[PDB]
RNA sequence: AAAGUA
RNA sequence: CGCGGGGUGGAGCAGCCUGGUAGCUCGUCGGGCUUACAACCCGAAGGUCGUCGGUUCAAAUCCGGCCCCCGCAACCA
RNA sequence: CCCGACUUACCAACCCGAUGCAAACUGCGAAUACCGGAGAAUGUUAUCACGGGAGACACACGGCGGGUGCUAACGUCCGU
RNA sequence: CUCCUCCUAAAGAGUAACGGAGGAGCACGAAGGUUGGCUAAUCCUGGUCGGACAUCAGGAGGUUAGUGCAAUGGCAUAAGCCAGCUUGACUGCGAGCGUGACGGCGCGAGCAGGUGCGAAAGCAGGUCAUAGUGAUCCGGUGGUUCUGAAUGGAAGGGCCAU
RNA sequence: UGCCUGGCGGCCGUAGCGCGGUGGUCCCACCUGACCCCAUGCCGAACUCAGAAGUGAAACGCCGUAGCGCCGAUGGUAGUGUGGGGUCUCCCCAUGCGAGAGUAGGGAACUGCCAGGCAU
């Protein structure tokens, strides 16, 4: 199963981040959409979030499942995080390769101001 | 003469023999010979009693042996002083009170009683005749 | 105990050396590794030589 | 005759050195073990021989956590 | 491509009418075609494996993968990791082109050919057949062969049983006996 | 040079 | 009993050490020389290695028992 | 000839059901003992550290838990 | 006769016998570091040579595999399998702790300098761990801002590495 | 406010299997192409990218159902600390602690944060 394989792929880094007590920037990717959440060190409270299923973000995109959409989501999540005053997170690729849409989101968040 | 076909280890600690038995019900036949005492049953004894039983019933019915001699017993040869554990010489089953040792089926109760008495005369432990119970 | 002792000698000319072992029958090629030289306080190339 | 046995190795003094609720200083060994019968929790490290040791001052806490019902040792800050 | 279009344009409706499927996604599909050569003589001369791989590459239009022993076997004098075979996996356009070539050219050229067995199904709708001589493939020149070589062909199908697998294969006019 | 027996 | 060494074509003996089908001499069989036999010449066959277990992908081989044989030792009062 | 067709004095692996055994078995698991914290009473500080002086390092039997021996020894070797 | 693993050993440690069983006196510049990826045995069915067992495909199964070498404790976030880049198998130190009669032996965050892998958080002071060993003396080799029997040197000595 | 879905957790079988049914507006999944970023020790299978014609078939989620797994008393039994006793290899008495297995029975999880869709 693809989902179980990816969860297995992500577990080691997630356990390391929990042990380090870091604030996570977790990314989730589907063929149609991309999502980003900033999660508190306890792992059960979401501080900010942004995705292409939000109207305010999706209305400005030709397609919600490509690198341009990924960059828009990264920029939006970084701006909301900076508005909340977070500024310091660790990237959680969630078992996806650091590449393509995931990398474009991360680069947009870095450019917008998140430190990771 | 029963004895394990193979074992993990050749020799065993003496140990002890406390407690009451597990396996106190006639489970396979209709009649049983049950131990009332505590002790060891050698393979030779088990087989001497089996022979006595079987000849008494004229090889009719069915007989189960509920105990198996899985404990090896070592001895030191004569005129030896230490120097390592002795050699395995025979095999025993440890018996606690309540242990059903043999069961019989397919024969009348009187004949089973006679056969079991002849068998018990070969054994070093006191025994008693039991019958199957519904519960 | 077929493995033989060898030294790895700094290329920085300081005389500093590390020591280790090597299976000379299976790997005749000289061992070469970048290691920290505490005399010049830099990582440099170190090359195999006889143990003495 | 003679015996082919007669050998043994020295006892390794493994086991739990600090039990639940004990106050420890950072660095203290909590358990010595072969492999991870106990696992490292919060503020605990696992050394190269799988010794669990305190990474902060505090009180020893044992718990059972996770999907495998594994045993973890952590240090509660005091 | 021709056989893929034939599938999508006749076989889907044929199978839907035959088996009363409620969804087009339920129709059996040709997942992949795998060609294998068990070159057990390479342990004496590895160059034989090279020749077999060249033949497989010529037959399939694809670079083959050398397959090694999973474990040491005393009976065949092979140690674990010994290269003893070569395989090719065909999907998509390459699969369809090879399927068409095999159906329309190579199979009729089989020596004493009288139809393929319909019992060569593994129970889950996948088909396996054995080609005794590679010369049946026109991509192999009969004059330059140094040694006759066979192979195994497996057609892996998304069918759920042998009946659906054979129906799908026969919809392409597979030369069953 | 080496050739026993019936 | 203790310490060693062994057991492999019909006989005597190699190979074992150090894991990947094992050989020599005599003997046997078929042919040849002879009136015939012997001697001699040519050709061929014959053992999964004492018996079991274990290790090993694989054991004549390494390890552990069991049987048989040989050589030393089994003593002081 | 390739096949095959029956039958077992039969032996029966795997699996299913039922019955036991284990120092070097454990999908369970005590009593005690041990480590740590808190509290009262009691106890000639009974505790720890440093320093002056030693003796001792052949132990015995009895109870309990055991190895060995024959669940032999006023036997032998540990634990308490 | 030293070392390692199990049991005896009485659910903390330790615990004897000419008690019961097995191993070591190494191996590896990758079999070490790191990043990314992956998941076993066995059986059934179909398939050229190919057979009980080679490679191929599917299914069952779920670690019954694997671990450089004994045994125990571990291991899926794998410590098991594959590949890229590499030298942290770094140098100076070290809060604190374990274990020893002692000589000693072990675990260790963190600090300074310099380094590898990673986008990054980070990881790396050898290897899944526990055997693979030998005090002191006497000398050998290299280094050295130490010493240098009147003085300058030198010899010899010290210190550091071996 | 309710229903549905996705992500991250708590918890770690009363929560997992099996069997039956059911869902596509959205979401998810399969899916459509691949010259390209990237990739196959062969293969766009996987990874990756560009998309949205089709389908809920598979997967997933939800609902139902004890054939299993799982949980599980009360009582009794085993063992056992201390003191006493016997016919002392083994037991009994007073007191304190008290299983394991099995029985009755339970049982088709519960829950926090954020986001989206629909009704309202
Ligand atoms: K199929
Ligand atoms: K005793
Ligand atoms: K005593
Ligand atoms: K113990
Ligand atoms: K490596
Ligand atoms: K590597
Ligand atoms: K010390
Ligand atoms: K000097
Ligand atoms: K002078
Ligand atoms: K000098
Ligand atoms: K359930
Ligand atoms: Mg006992
Ligand atoms: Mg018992
Ligand atoms: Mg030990
Ligand atoms: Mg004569
Ligand atoms: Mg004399
Ligand atoms: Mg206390
Ligand atoms: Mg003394
Ligand atoms: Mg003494
Ligand atoms: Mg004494
Ligand atoms: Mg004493
Ligand atoms: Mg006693
Ligand atoms: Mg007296
Ligand atoms: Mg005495
Ligand atoms: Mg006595
Ligand atoms: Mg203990
Ligand atoms: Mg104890
Ligand atoms: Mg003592
Ligand atoms: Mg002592
Ligand atoms: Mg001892
Ligand atoms: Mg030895
Ligand atoms: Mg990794
Ligand atoms: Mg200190
Ligand atoms: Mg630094
Ligand atoms: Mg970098
Ligand atoms: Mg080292
Ligand atoms: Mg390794
Ligand atoms: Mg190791
Ligand atoms: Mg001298
Ligand atoms: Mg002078
Ligand atoms: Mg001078
Ligand atoms: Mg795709
Ligand atoms: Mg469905
Ligand atoms: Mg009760
Ligand atoms: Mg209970
Ligand atoms: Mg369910």
């Amino acid at each position: 199963d693809k989902k179980s394989a990816r969860i297995r792929r992500a577990t080691r880094a997630r356990r390391k981040l929990q042990e380090l007590g870091a604030t996570r920037l977790v990314v989730h990717r589907t063929p149609r959409h991309i999502y980003a959440q900033v999660i508190a060190p306890n792992g059960s409270e979401v501080l900010v979030a942004a995705s292409t299923v939000e109207k305010a973000i999706a209305e400005q995109l030709k397609y919600t499942g490509n690198k341009d959409a990924a960059a828009a989501v990264g920029k939006a999540v970084a701006e909301r995080a900076l508005e909340k005053g977070i500024k310091d997170v660790s990237f959680d690729r969630s078992g996806f390769q650091y590449h393509g849409r995931v990398q474009a989101l991360a680069d947009a968040a870095r450019e917008a101001g998140l430190q990771f | 003469m029963l004895q394990p076909k193979r074992t993990k280890f050749r020799k065993m600690h003496k140990g002890r023999n406390r407690g009451l038995a597990q396996g106190t019900d006639v489970s396979f036949g209709s009649f049983g010979l049950k131990a009332v005492g505590r002790g060891r049953l050698t393979a030779r004894q088990i087989e001497a009693a089996r022979r006595a039983m079987t000849r008494a019933v004229k090889r009719q019915g069915k007989i189960w042996i509920r105990v198996f001699p899985d404990k090896p017993i070592t001895e030191k040869p004569l005129a030896v002083r230490g120097k390592g554990k002795g050699n395995v010489e025979y095999w025993v089953a440890l018996i606690q009170p309540g242990k059903v040792l043999y069961e019989m089926d397919g024969v009348p109760e009187e004949l089973a009683r006679e056969a079991f008495k002849l068998a018990a005369a070969k054994l070093p432990i006191k025994t008693t005749f039991v019958t199957k119970t519904v519960m | 105990g077929i493995r033989e002792k060898i030294k790895l000698v700094s290329s920085a000319g300081t005389g500093h050396f590390y020591t280790t072992t090597k299976n000379k029958r299976t790997k005749p090629e000289k061992l070469e590794l970048k290691k920290f030289d505490p005399v010049v306080r830099q990582h440099v190339i170190y090359k195999e030589a006889k143990i003495k | 005759g003679s015996t082919r046995n007669g050998r043994d190795s020295e006892a390794k003094r493994l086991g739990v050195k600090r039990f639940g609720g004990e106050s420890v200083l950072a660095g203290s060994i909590i358990v010595r073990q072969r492999g991870t019968k106990f696992h490292a929790g919060a503020n605990v490290g696992c050394g190269r021989d799988h010794t669990l040791f305190a990474k902060a001052d505090g009180k020893v806490k044992f718990e059972v956590k996770g999907p495998k019902n594994r045993k973890f040792i952590s240090i509660e800050a005091e | 491509a021709k056989l893929h279009d034939y599938y999508k344009d006749e076989v889907v409706k044929k199978l839907m009418t035959e088996f009363n499927y409620n969804s087009v996604m339920q129709v059996p599909r040709v997942e992949k075609i795998t060609l294998n050569m068990g070159v057990g003589e390479a342990i004496a001369d590895k160059k034989l494996l090279d020749n077999a791989a060249a033949d497989l590459a010529a037959i399939s239009g694809q670079k083959p993968l050398i397959t090694k022993a999973r474990k040491s076997v005393a009976g065949f004098k092979i140690r674990q990791g010994y290269p003893i075979g070569c395989k090719v996996t065909l999907r998509g356009e390459r699969m369809w082109e090879f399927f068409e070539r095999l159906i329309t050219i190579a199979v009729p050229r089989i020596r004493d050919f009288r139809g393929l067995s319909a019992k060569s199904f593994d129970g889950r709708g996948n088909y396996s057949m054995g080609v005794r001589e590679q010369i049946i493939f026109p991509e192999i020149d009969y004059d330059k062969v140094d040694r006759v070589r066979g192979l195994d062909i497996t057609i892996t199908t998304t069918a759920k049983s042998d009946e659906e697998g054979r129906a799908l294969l026969a919809a392409f006019d597979f030369p069953f006996r």
